[PDB]
């Protein structure tokens, strides 16, 4: 679940990490259109298609388990759906710490007319 | 799609959805499990209920067709996945805009440290 999330993007880059991924580019978070902006943006992006790629349960909700062992995030125990959920979890929280270096300040908090329509397909 | 939730919550509460909504609650925000702590809280946990429903419908990226007149929010979609998208977040911002008044900063951001209670149940 995003309780879940928040807690692998914290333990992957820092305390407070996660508020910086609330709202960031056409796909962090918030929003849902668009070209993904950058890095960043994009690992958000797969991470959309990933949760559009699981059937049965909720990607907000479900509660899935993992670990951080020596510092990385480990997925362990899931089946099914959980099994799904949490891997992309763990690959977008290592996106974000991979992409860190080019998180750019003013692509938080963009409306939606920054952000239009393209073909951009999973 | 998320853009399109955060204009139906600004025309229901007044509020910006990105500095406010989206960081509430254990529900509202990155939670999805716990207790929903107040009726602002449990709009949201309907409106996650609801998401699950049409959970193959992809929420987060489905661009549907809605307009507000009259100061209502009608959602035009013939095709299934995308109305049903959006009338949840069509009742979910007129319950959030219901519940404005007992709106509490106190959630905001409160999710990471606590929202352990036993989940609620879609």
């Amino acid at each position: 679940n995003l309780f879940q999330f928040a807690k692998m993007i914290n333990g992957k880059l820092g305390a407070f990490s996660v508020w910086n991924y609330i709202s960031y580019g056409c796909y962090c978070g918030w929003g849902g259109q668009g070209t993904p902006k950058d890095a960043t943006d994009r690992c958000c992006f797969v991470h959309d298609c990933c949760y559009g790629r699981v059937r049965g349960c909720n990607p907000k909700l479900a509660i899935y388990y993992y670990s951080f062992k020596k510092g990385n995030i480990v997925c362990g125990k899931n089946n099914g759906c959980l099994r799904d959920i949490c891997e992309c979890d763990r690959v977008a929280a290592n996106c974000f710490h991979q992409n860190k270096n080019t998180y750019n300040a003013n692509y938080k908090f963009l409306s939606s007319s920054r952000c239009r329509q393209t073909g951009e397909k999973c | 799609n998320l853009f399109q939730f955060g204009d139906m919550i600004l025309q229901k509460t007044g509020k910006e959805a990105v500095h406010s909504y989206a960081i509430y609650g254990c529900y509202c925000g990155w939670g999805g499990q716990g207790r929903a702590q107040d009726a602002t809280d449990r709009c949201c946990f309907a409106q996650d209920c609801c998401y699950g429903r049409v959970n193959d419908c992809n929420p987060k990226t489905a661009t549907y067709t809605y307009s507000r007149e009259n100061g209502d929010i009608v959602c035009g979609d013939d095709d299934l996945c995308l109305r049903a998208v959006c009338e949840c977040d069509r009742a979910a911002a007129i319950c959030l805009g219901e519940n404005v008044n007992t709106y509490d900063k106190n959630y905001e951001y409160y999710s990471i440290s606590h929202c352990t209670e036993e989940s609620e149940q879609c």
